C-alpha cells in the first residue's frame, strides 16, 4: 500500500518534509511502520520517545498493534501537542 | 431547539459575540466562554504572535468527540469550539468556546473540560513569534 | 505598567458580550473567562416572557468589590468585570456578563465561577418571573 | 434618631412602600428594630424567617446584635436574594 505520511511540528523540522509517501504491507506492526520511517530519516531517532501516530484520523500508539493500511491512507506522525 | 455542536477551525479574526450568539437558546440561562489570547512574553522573552498548525479534519473530529463526551456528563444544550489558525497577534483570540445549558454549573463544568480535554488530545500545535 | 482594573457597572442598557470582553483584554493575558447569564423562557413548568431586576444601589456595588478584592487574594488576575442589567430583561438577554482575564486559565475559570456563585449568595439582587 | 427603612422585592409589595423613616432610640438590637418594623406593617410577621437586615449597607442578622444608629442611617429589609 503507498500511504501517506505527514510529519507535524518537531518532525517537520528534523525529516526537512511535511509528508512523504511509502510503501508498507498492508498488514504491519505500529513498531514496524515507525521502523520505515525512521530508515528514511534517521534523525528522527532523536524524537522516537516523543512522538505518536494517528492513522486513517484515529490515535494509535508506536505497540505490536496490527495496522491493516489500505492505499491513500493518511499516517499522522504527532509530536506532543500545544494547542 | 435543536442541540448544536458548532465547531470551526479558521484564520480569521474570531469574534466573542459571533461565537455568543451561536449558543443562545431560550431554554438556557447560562452561558460559559472560554477565550485565549495571545499574551506578550513568555519565558521572559517579548512575543509579537503566536503560529498554530492543526491537523484537518482530524483536529475537528477530536472536538467532536469531547462534545459528544460533555453531553454524556452534563445537561447542556449548544456548544460553540472554535479556534485560529495561522498567525494570532497579541491580545487577539486563537480560541474560544461557549457552552449553553438550563443552568449555570453545567456550562461552568463543560467549558472547563473542553479547554482541559482540547489542550491535551487535540492535534494543535504553536510556535510562538518574538521580538 | 498596566494598572488591574475592577469595572463595575449596574445599568437598565442591554449588555454586550463584546464590549465587556473588551474590557479585559490585557497583552499580559492569556484567558479570558465569561459568564453571562440569560433569561429562559420557562419557570417550574410556567411559560415565561421576561425577569424583572432590582438591587440595592450602592450596596450591590460595594458587595462586588468585596468579591473582586477577594477573588485578587486568592487569584493571579488581572482585570475583573461585573455587568448587571436592572428592570426588564426579556427572554434570551443578558441580565449578567462577569469577564475574567489572567495569564492562565485556571484562575480565569475559578475567579468567574466564584464571581457568580458569590454574587448570586451576597449580593442585594432581586428577580420577579414574568409569566404568561 | 431618624432612619431611612428601605424595602426591597416582596416587603415591598406587603408593607405596600419602597421606603419610609422611623425613630428609633440610639442605641437598639436588632430584633428590638424588627419588632418596631413588625409592629408598623403586621404583614411582614410572615416573613420574620427569612429576613435580613442591612445598616449602613453591611448585613446584620436579627439578633442580639447592638446597633447604635445614626440620624439617615439606612435600614434595608432584604428578603432572600436572588441575583443574576
Amino acid at each position: 500500500s503507498m500511504v501517506e505520511v505527514l510529519y507535524f511540528a518537531k518532525s517537520a523540522e528534523i525529516t526537512g518534509v511535511r509528508s512523504e509517501t511509502i510503501s508498507v504491507p498492508q498488514e504491519i506492526k505500529a513498531l514496524q511502520l515507525w521502523k520505515e520511517i525512521e530508515t528514511r530519516h534517521p534523525g528522527l531517532a532523536d524524537v522516537r520517545n516523543q512522538i505518536i501516530f494517528a492513522v486513517r484520523q484515529e490515535y494509535v500508539e508506536l505497540g505490536d498493534q496490527l495496522l491493516v493500511l489500505q492505499p491513500g491512507d493518511e499516517i499522522a506522525v504527532i509530536p506532543p501537542i500545544s494547542g | 431547539e435543536k442541540s448544536k455542536d458548532v465547531i470551526n477551525f479558521t484564520a480569521e479574526k474570531l469574534s466573542v459575540d459571533e461565537v455568543s450568539q451561536l449558543v443562545i437558546s431560550p431554554l438556557c440561562g447560562a452561558i460559559s466562554l472560554f477565550v485565549g489570547t495571545t499574551r506578550n512574553n513568555f519565558e521572559g522573552k517579548k512575543v509579537i504572535s503566536l503560529e498554530y498548525e492543526a491537523y484537518l479534519p482530524m483536529a475537528e473530529n477530536e472536538v467532536r468527540k469531547i462534545c459528544s463526551d460533555i453531553r454524556q456528563k452534563w445537561p447542556v444544550k449548544h456548544i460553540a469550539v472554535f479556534h485560529r489558525l495561522g498567525l494570532v497577534p497579541v491580545s487577539e483570540a486563537s480560541i474560544i468556546i461557549a457552552v449553553s445549558s438550563a443552568h449555570r454549573a453545567a456550562s461552568l463544568e463543560a467549558v472547563s473540560y473542553a479547554i482541559d480535554t482540547l489542550k491535551a488530545k487535540v492535534p494543535i500545535w504553536k510556535k510562538e513569534i518574538y521580538e
